[PDB]
């Protein structure tokens, strides 16, 4: 799980 | 040949997204002010690679049809990506020309930063391998766009829309090895196989922050999903 990663990618 | 208006408009754009990293001055000036611990160096060495991380995230949004990709896919490619980018990015950093005696310095902090013998060796090999193809500011951000695109990532489902992608930052690459490097055909060759040295860091990464002369071990938690820490 990359929730950080999620999240700098969809703003 | 030369560039077409089109590939001018990418270069220029890849350039712009490039030039919102961390200036090279601001890194090498605090390894060259004065010395510190390992535990320090560690400190400032996670700062360094978290910042560059959240950098890169924003370089690879801004990557022409990126955002068009599989969501999942789009996420291999950063985890897959980023720890060549931050050593091809150090790499560049280090082979930034420095008033007489300053790069000798450098080597000789990051030589005895707390990181182990085992890994200064192979580590100093490429970034001093790196130096002798004198590359670009042009050259340093297409590898780095390529390095991202890499189509042969483990976990890619369509490897083909990221071929797509991947293929005219090629052509621009190759066009400008043509043209800065006229006398050395090799030039383009050079780099590409220079991406495959890169590829063995991605491997000791974990090993090789791990071995760090420090008591504990803290990473941060963008640091532990990029990278594969605890
Ligand atoms: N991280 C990171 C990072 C991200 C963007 C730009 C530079 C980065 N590198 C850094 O901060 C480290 C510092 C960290 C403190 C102690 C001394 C080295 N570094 C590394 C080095 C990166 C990794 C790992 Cl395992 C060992 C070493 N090779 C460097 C080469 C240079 F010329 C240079 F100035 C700095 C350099």
């Amino acid at each position: 799980d990359h929730q950080l990663l999620r999240y700098l990618l969809d703003k | 040949m030369e560039l077409t208006p089109d590939q001018q408009t990418l270069l220029h754009f890849i350039m712009d997204s490039y030039n919102k990293q961390r200036m090279p001055q601001e890194i090498t000036n605090k390894i060259l002010k004065e010395a510190f611990s390992a535990e320090e160096n560690f400190l400032i060495l996670t700062e360094m690679a978290t910042n560059h991380v959240q950098v890169l995230v924003e370089f690879t949004k801004k990557l022409p049809g990126f955002q068009t990709l599989d969501h999942e896919d789009q996420i291999a490619l950063l985890k897959g990506s980023a720890v060549e980018a931050m050593f091809l990015r150090s790499a560049e950093i280090f082979n930034k020309k420095l008033p007489s005696g300053h790069s000798d310095l450098l080597e000789a902090r990051i030589r005895n930063s707390g990181i182990s013998d085992e890994y200064i060796t192979p580590m100093f090999s490429f970034y001093k391998s790196i130096g002798e193809l004198k590359m670009t500011q042009e050259e340093y951000a297409l590898l780095t766009a390529i390095v991202i695109l890499s189509p042969d990532r483990q976990y890619i489902k369509d490897r083909e829309a990221v071929e797509k992608l991947q293929e005219p930052l090629l052509d621009v690459l190759q066009k400008l090895c043509k043209i800065h490097q006229p006398e050395n055909p090799q030039h383009f060759a050079c780099l590409l196989g220079r991406l495959t040295e890169l590829r063995t860091f991605n491997h000791h990464h974990a090993e090789m922050l791990m071995s760090w002369r420090v008591n504990d071990h803290k990473f941060t938690p963008l640091l532990c999903e990029i990278w594969d820490v605890q």
